[PDB]
RNA sequence: GCCCUUCGGGGCAUUUGGUCAAUUUGAAACGAUACAGAGAAGAUUAGCAUGGCCCCUGCACUAAGGAUGACACGCUACUCAAAGAGACGC
């Protein structure tokens, strides 16, 4: 994914996309030979302090438990939460109403998983 | 006296055999020994006996499973899960500090003494509306 | 709905308090999401800072006046001193005798 | 209880715990530690 | 409260014989002889009606700061301040067991009345319970941040009550080895604890302060006041009577029910005893109650009884409702 | 950090081979509050409480020092649970009401 | 004194070489709050007092920091 | 408004629910005291309520100890046991 | 593979196990080096303790030793004023 290089004094920060992929090279190229004969010194890399990788590291956390997060919520909670559609805004409206209009259920009620549960559930 | 263990670590079969050493391993967290509970796999060809890695006390105050250490409800590596949803538990991790922690976290639930969906939804209010 | 407004036969408003808890935060739980205002924050931080520039000038000026010597020298550093200036003031009442036959170069 | 994803094939379970046949030559396993006391249980008021 | 009448307390023998003041004081069950354990290292088994010297025994290096005869078995236990607790078979009159474990000088020593356990404190500002026949530490009951001077033993819970010298008192659930209340009324170092033998309450002695509390509530029953001395000791009769002993040698006799000093006393110091020397350090009625042994500072084993010839018109109780 | 590294080794080897000088307290937690570190100063405060529970002057500067720095509702934790600990002592009452 | 010198001389010259501080049988005190003892919750909240501190840790400055009459008749 | 006439009179201010209470036969989101809409996880001690009907600060006396643990907090407990408004009969009995 | 059978059938026996052998990058250490110069208010010095996120030798986790084993020696406002008299004060 990306591949910093430092050759004012010759030192490399390789990111992959995988644990499996980062490790399989690291521990494949330990002591093993460039074009010239050197032996090279392959370890695990310190983070990064600029700012921007810090930043793009963090965001791919968030991205990482956003994911897993829509995947264990149901699809209908993730849209009437996501409030970007419209329609998903006038759902959440009718369905978190129940009557008595302007109520506006709270998130603890409105959207509470359980086995009896108050929602069309899944 | 029971691992705490998710499905996706407890093999395949329903009816399982479990071994038990009393402080069979250190905690991988903590560095205390603890009760090992290792069981059988999905197949006769590496007898690695999957096994539990982290204490009771660590799986029960970082809520993990004990084998692959991610996250009981969204099943995440442990320390995205800190990262993201943020605050929760940091948690010390240095040389006397680390079981000094433990040690005091034991003592209190032996004596007695002791929302994680909600900060999951304002992790998605944080991200639906984010831009770069 | 704390406070009812009443007006009596003689024709003045009266505020009753149903609860007990207008005067004083206590049996209320509102008292918990009071939040105090920053003139009077600042003021309240004002008046520690001037407690402790005023102990600070203190300690200058004991250590000033303590640095200044007034007779004899029968010490060899500081705290031999304080030490000495606190033997003077629990004994001198009572080695007074001595303390003239030094003076002296005689008698009790 | 619920987990991690959803539930896929069974899930109650059967369990056969032993303990594990240990060598009898094997000295114990980890050095022990010189940790601090921890802090104590918290103080009740002072009723003097 | 209106308080019973209670006959004067007046001294009866004074026995000389320790070369150290006595400590410790322990009746047989049978009431038949004391043990004084001593300053100058010795446990002396006096005969209890004629005062006699039956027997000197020497097994600590330290002033012996405690002991006890068991009322089920043939042994007598002690604890001294060189950190030793021992078991004598006085069958043999030898030291049979040893339970090793204080950091520091062993201040009090209590059994168990119902099973066979040794509940130990000390200077290490802790409480020890040990087992009498494996000498095993089975509990170390912590919490205390001084000196546990004094400890009662209990048929039920709090089974242990100790009290220490940073000035709390803790009563202690014996099977899980830690504690179920905190009192924290005294003001200094609680130095004597007593348990009345018919009714569910106890008594906590500081300086200045006796203060009565009911068991298992801790709940602060009354408050022996008017002896502005620190209280060495405490004894309860079964005629309910507390003996507050001093430090300065002043002695109190109260009525247990009501709180009302029936008497108070200075105990006299031997020929040859210096002013600073007259202090009470170690007191217990017998099995009958109508004797109080003390144990004095002036080295000496006094015993006290009560007159019979005064009436309860020769010494009314002046006592005035308010 | 190496500055800050060596007054905290000195502190807090202070600590270990004096805990009931108070003077070690106030000055490691004095020394954290002018770093502008507070957690590490409230840590230093809450174990010197550990130590010397019944304090008053422990109790003052701790709540002093959070006053200093406009923690209002920390400090007010700090009050209530002065009095809750110290019922009898009337400074503490009086710093609360002042 | 003379090792931070060398050590901010180095630095400038392009060369960073961090030393092992971590001494055995010692506690390094910077890596983590040691033995920490959170304040106990009272009845008001302390959340954006707690973020206001951190906020403040975090941009404390290292550049303001530095240590190291009348006559003798009347007297 | 009494019984049974509020139809279409919809309240606005506590002071218009009577004492308080909300009234069943109006449908309209109706709050007798006020609104509790979202508190951003504040760690405080929830405040609760002793047995009076009053505020509780034994709740900071019990912080960190267990249920059936003593604890004297109040000044009650200095009163001696027979001069308390509690009882006056108590079993002093082994 | 055996055994029984009324030749349809059935029986006996039943789930082992610690990243693999693979020495850098999952943690072993002194020596050696430049040194160094064994506590108690002048000099030379016998020790016995104390406290533990300091240990070592030892069966001793109920001896003894390791320079009395070493460490200790630094730092120092903060429960905090009151009267009296002075000022081309303000
Ligand atoms: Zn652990
Ligand atoms: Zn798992």
């Amino acid at each position: 994914e990306r591949i910093r290089v430092l050759n004012n004094r010759g030192v490399a920060f390789i990111t992959y996309t995988n644990e499996a992929n980062a490790q399989f090279a690291k521990e494949a190229m330990a002591h093993q030979s460039l074009d010239h004969n050197e032996i090279l010194n392959v370890r695990w890399a310190t983070a990064d302090p600029n700012p921007l990788a810090q930043k793009r590291e963090q965001r791919r956390i968030e991205e990482q438990a956003a994911e897993a997060i829509r995947r264990a919520l149901p699809a209908e909670f993730v849209a009437e939460i996501e409030g970007k559609d419209p329609e998903a805004r006038k759902r959440r409206k009718l369905e978190s109403s129940y009557g008595l209009e302007g109520y506006e259920a709270p998130d603890a009620v409105h959207f509470a998983r359980g086995p009896n549960a108050v929602n069309p559930r899944g | 006296d029971f691992p705490s263990v998710c499905e996706n670590c407890l093999p395949e079969n329903p009816y399982v055999k479990m071994l038990k050493e009393d402080y069979g391993a250190e905690c991988k967290l903590c560095t205390r020994p603890f009760t090992v509970f290792s069981w059988a796999g999905d197949g006769r060809a590496h007898g690695r006996k999957k096994r539990t890695n982290i204490c009771l006390t660590c799986a029960r105050l970082k809520n993990a499973c004990q084998c692959c250490i991610m996250d009981l409800q969204f099943g995440l590596p442990i320390v995205i899960r800190d990262k993201a949803l943020e605050l929760i538990a940091p948690g010390p991790q240095s040389e006397i500090n680390r079981e000094y922690f433990a040690q005091n976290n034991e003592r209190a639930i032996e004596e007695g003494r002791a929302k994680t969906d909600e900060k999951a939804r304002e992790l998605l209010r944080r991200l639906a509306n984010s831009k770069p | 709905g704390t406070l009812d407004i009443i007006e009596t036969e003689d024709g003045e408003m009266i505020a009753v308090d149903k609860d007990g808890t207008f005067f004083s935060t206590a049996n209320a739980t509102d008292f918990a999401q009071h939040k105090p205002d920053k003139a009077a924050v600042d003021r309240l931080v004002a008046d520690l800072r001037k407690a402790e520039e005023a102990s600070l000038k203190r300690r200058r000026e004991k250590l000033a006046k303590s640095g200044e010597e007034h007779g004899d020298v029968t010490y060899i550093n500081e705290k031999n001193k304080q030490f000495n200036a606190k033997l003077a003031r629990f004994y001198n009442k009572y080695t007074a005798e001595i303390r003239d036959s030094f003076e002296r170069g005689t008698m009790v | 209880s619920a987990q991690m994803g959803n539930n896929t094939k069974k899930q109650e379970r059967i369990i056969k715990i032993v303990e594990r046949q240990r060598d009898p030559m094997e000295p114990p396993k980890f050095k022990h530690k010189k940790i601090p006391r921890g802090p104590p249980s918290p103080p009740p008021p002072v009723m003097h | 409260p209106r308080p019973d009448w209670h006959p004067p307390w007046k001294l009866m023998r004074v026995i000389s014989g320790h070369l150290g003041w006595v400590r410790a004081l322990a009746v047989e069950p049978n009431n038949q002889w004391f043990a004084s354990g001593a300053g100058d290292r010795t446990i002396k088994i006096w005969d209890l009606a004629s005062g006699q010297l039956r027997l000197t025994l020497t097994g600590h290096i330290s002033t012996v700061r405690g002991l006890a005869v068991s009322p089920r078995h043939p042994y007598m236990f002690s604890c001294g301040e060189d950190k030793m607790v021992k078991c004598w078979d006085l069958e043999t009159n030898k030291v049979i067991r040893h339970y090793h474990g204080h950091l520091s000088g062993v201040y009090t020593l209590k059994l168990h009345p119902t099973l066979d356990v040794l509940v130990t404190g000390g200077r290490d500002g802790v409480a020890r319970v040990w087992d009498m026949r494996t000498r095993s530490n089975v509990h170390v009951l912590s919490g205390h941040t001084g000196t546990v001077a004094d400890l009662v033993c209990q048929e039920a819970d709090p089974q242990v009550i100790t009290g220490s010298l940073d000035s709390t008192v803790r009563m202690w659930d014996l099977a899980a080895g830690k504690t179920m209340g905190v009192l924290t009324h005294h003001k200094k170092g609680v130095r004597a604890l007593v348990t009345h033998p018919t009714e569910f309450t106890f008594a906590t002695a500081s300086t200045g302060s006796i203060k009565q509390w009911k068991c298992p509530e801790g709940a602060f029953m009354q408050n022996f006041e008017g002896h502005n001395a620190i209280i060495n000791t405490l004894a309860v009769n079964d005629q309910n009577v507390l003996f507050s002993g001093g430090d300065n040698g002043s002695m109190s006799f109260w009525d247990w029910k009501s709180g009302y000093r029936f008497q108070s006393l200075d105990t006299t110091a031997q020929p040859g005893s210096l002013d600073a020397e007259l202090g009470i350090m170690s007191s217990t009625f017998d099995m009958s109650g109508a004797r109080l042994i003390t144990g004095e500072a002036d080295k000496t084993i006094k015993i006290w009884k009560e007159d019979t010839t005064a009436t309860p018109e020769t010494h009314p109780i002046e006592w005035k409702p308010s | 950090k190496e500055y800050q590294g060596r007054k905290r080794r000195e502190f807090e080897d202070y600590i270990r081979r004096n805990r009931l000088r108070l003077q070690n307290w106030f000055q490691y937690a004095q020394w954290e509050l002018e770093q502008k570190e507070f957690a590490r100063a409230r840590s230093i405060f809450e174990r010197a409480l550990d130590v010397h529970p019944n304090n008053t002057q422990l109790w003052i500067r701790y709540i002093e020092a959070e006053l200093k720095n406009r923690n209002i509702n920390h400090a007010r934790n700090l009050l209530d649970r002065a009095v809750t600990r110290l019922p009898r002592v009337s400074k503490l009452w009086y710093k609360y009401v002042y | 004194l003379a090792a931070l010198q060398k050590r901010r001389e180095l630095k400038t010259a392009g060369i960073n070489i961090k030393i092992t501080t971590r001494k055995k049988g010692q506690m390094d005190y910077n890596a983590d709050i040691p033995f920490e003892k959170k304040p106990a919750p009272g009845f008001y909240d302390t959340t954006e007092e707690i973020a206001r501190n951190e906020w403040q840790r975090a941009h404390f400055d290292p550049k303001k920091q530095q240590v190291g009459g009348p006559s003798a008749s009347l007297q | 408004p009494p019984y049974p006439n509020r139809a279409g009179w919809r309240p606005r201010a506590p002071e218009d629910f009577g004492d308080g209470g909300a009234f069943p036969e109006i449908p309209v989101a109706q709050y007798p005291w006020g609104k509790n809409d979202s508190s951003s996880k504040s760690n405080a001690l929830v405040v609760q309520v002793d047995s009076e009907g009053k505020v509780d600060y034994t709740a900071i006396a019990r912080q960190g100890h267990s249920s059936d643990r003593i604890i004297h907090a109040s000044f009650k407990d200095l009163i001696p046991l027979r001069q308390r408004a509690e009882a006056g009969q108590i079993d002093l009995s082994r």
